[PDB]
């Protein structure tokens, strides 16, 4: 079965850099076991030496950014014709789960207190705006939590009053 | 405007490896008809490249093996030296696994001598050691994985020389201690040898391809 064969293989990134063509056997690609070939050019790029484990991979982001969480790591068996260590195939994938920490505490919101009494209208002729304030400590935030809404509604109000012409 | 052409075909490369495969190509110019004031200009291209197969497989050299497990502390002529001050030799061995092709040959000793004493299944005093650091979540990508982390009866170790001149060697070599004793300690919640306690992993995440992962959370 033909196969597309590349000249090198970098390690740590799982790539085949360097390309020589294709058309041809895997057998004869992997003559230098400093080669490595890629099938149908999706991906899977493997090198030629004889298959031993990579390396492990940087902990994915914990599962969540609150108090305990889970986080992965992965490494694959890359090789050609053989086993790693515990009668395994190439290409396929060990994993590693580990607790993490983001943060200790995490947002819990706010409620609303009462109503601040409405302030005096903003002018004394004509039409105005009067503002009406709240606090949010009611209770109050921790950690990263804040208040549902805004803290000052703002409505219009008429002084019945004619400004000096 | 006059046309291009090409000319002879340059001499194939010969087949630079000496092993494998590599690759061979040809140099042709456009000197037979040159092209005049830009006009027309040579089609093609001025550089074809080929495969040059070569059966000889390629020197892979040797890499050395992990090693083995120490062998049992024996000392000659003198059957077993279990829980006595009695200086003994014990081996571990290697394996030059991957040589072929006339590859470079593992550099090193492959066996590996330290002295020892024995304190296999010797019974000794114990005490317990504090809460070791929390294990990985197994198992991972399985139903339900639980750390564990675990106190246990840690022996203390016989006041034996640590450096012995031997008479047969003329050296002043180090001894270390090999074996599973038999540690004494009170029972701590009930167990005389490790108590360990399980708590079960949070937010376990799906078990992926880590290119199908990739392409998942990229996607949503
Ligand atoms: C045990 O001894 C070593 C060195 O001596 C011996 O090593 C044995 C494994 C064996 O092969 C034997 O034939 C050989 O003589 C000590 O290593 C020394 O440690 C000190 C401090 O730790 C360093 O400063 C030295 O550089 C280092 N090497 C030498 C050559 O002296 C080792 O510490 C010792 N262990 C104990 C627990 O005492
Ligand atoms: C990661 O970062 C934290 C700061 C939070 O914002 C996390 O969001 C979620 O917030 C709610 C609180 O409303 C918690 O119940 C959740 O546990 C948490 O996932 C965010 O994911
Ligand atoms: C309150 O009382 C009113 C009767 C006005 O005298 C106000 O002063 C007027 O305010 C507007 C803008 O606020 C200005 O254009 C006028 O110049 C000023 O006479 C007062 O604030
Ligand atoms: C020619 O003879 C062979 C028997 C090998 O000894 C060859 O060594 C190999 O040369 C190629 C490059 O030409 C390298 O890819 C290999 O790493 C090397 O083993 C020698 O050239
Ligand atoms: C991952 O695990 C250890 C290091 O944590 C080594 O055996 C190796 O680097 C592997 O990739
Ligand atoms: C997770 O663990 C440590 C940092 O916590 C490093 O080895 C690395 O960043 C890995 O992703
Ligand atoms: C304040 O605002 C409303 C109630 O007025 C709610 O979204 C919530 O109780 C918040 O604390
Ligand atoms: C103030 O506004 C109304 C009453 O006017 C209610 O949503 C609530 O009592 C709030 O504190
Ligand atoms: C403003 O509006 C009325 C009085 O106009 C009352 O509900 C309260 O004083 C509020 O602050
Ligand atoms: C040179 O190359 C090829 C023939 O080898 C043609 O495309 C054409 O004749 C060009 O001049
Ligand atoms: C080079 O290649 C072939 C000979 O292999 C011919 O098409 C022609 O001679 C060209 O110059
Ligand atoms: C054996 O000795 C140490 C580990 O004990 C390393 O140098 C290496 O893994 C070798 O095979
Ligand atoms: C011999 O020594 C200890 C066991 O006592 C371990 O490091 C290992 O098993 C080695 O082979
Ligand atoms: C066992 O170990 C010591 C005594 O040997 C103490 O830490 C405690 O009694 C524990 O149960
Ligand atoms: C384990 O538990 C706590 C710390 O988590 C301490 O009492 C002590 O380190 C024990 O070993
Ligand atoms: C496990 O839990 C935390 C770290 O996640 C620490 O208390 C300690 O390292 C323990 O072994």
């Amino acid at each position: 079965d033909p196969v597309l064969c590349f000249t090198q293989y970098e390690e740590s990134s799982g790539k085949c850099k360097g390309l020589l063509g294709g058309g041809v056997s895997v057998e004869d690609c992997c003559l230098n076991t400093a080669f490595a070939y890629q099938k149908r050019s999706g991906g899977l790029c493997q090198p030629c030496r004889s298959p031993r484990w990579s390396l492990w991979s940087t902990w994915a982001p914990c599962s969540v950014t609150c108090s305990e969480g889970s986080q992965l790591r992965y490494r694959r068996c890359v090789g050609w014709n053989g086993q790693c260590s515990g009668k395994v195939a190439p290409g396929t994938l060990e994993w590693q789960l580990q607790a993490c920490e983001d943060q200790q505490c995490c947002p819990e919101m706010g409620g609303w207190s009462g109503w601040g009494p409405w302030e005096p209208c903003s002018v004394t002729c004509s039409k105005g705006t009067r503002t009406r304030r709240r606090a949010c400590n009611h209770p109050a935030p921790k950690c990263g939590g804040h208040c549902p809404g805004q803290a000052q509604e703002s409505e219009a109000c008429d002084t019945q009053q004619v400004c000096p012409e | 405007g006059v046309a291009g052409g090409w000319g002879p075909w340059g001499p194939v490369s010969p087949c630079p490896v000496t092993c494998g495969l590599g690759q061979t190509m040809e140099q042709r110019t456009c000197n037979h008809p040159v092209p005049q004031h830009g006009g027309p200009f040579c089609a093609g291209d001025a550089t074809r490249t080929h495969i040059c197969n070569t059966a000889v497989p390629c020197p892979v050299d040797g890499e050395w093996d992990s090693w083995g497990e120490w062998s049992p502390c024996i000392r000659r002529n003198m059957k077993s030296i279990s829980c006595q001050e009695i200086p003994g030799q014990q081996s571990r061995g290697r394996t030059c696994r991957g040589r072929k092709f006339d590859g470079h040959r593992c550099a090193g000793q492959q066996q590996d001598i330290r002295h020892c004493y024995s304190i296999q299944h010797c019974p000794l005093k114990g005490s317990w050691s504090e809460w070791s650091t929390w294990g990985l979540c197994m198992p991972p990508c399985g139903p339900n994985p639980t750390r564990a982390r675990q106190r246990l009866c840690t022996p203390l170790l016989p006041k034996y020389p640590p450096t012995v001149s031997m008479v047969e060697g003329q050296g002043e070599k180090n001894v270390t201690f090999w074996g599973r004793p038999l540690p004494r300690c009170e029972e701590l919640q009930g167990q005389k040898l490790v108590v360990e306690e399980k708590r079960p992993c949070l937010h376990v995440p799906a078990c992926k391809d880590p290119e199908e992962e990739e392409l998942e959370n990229l996607y949503f």
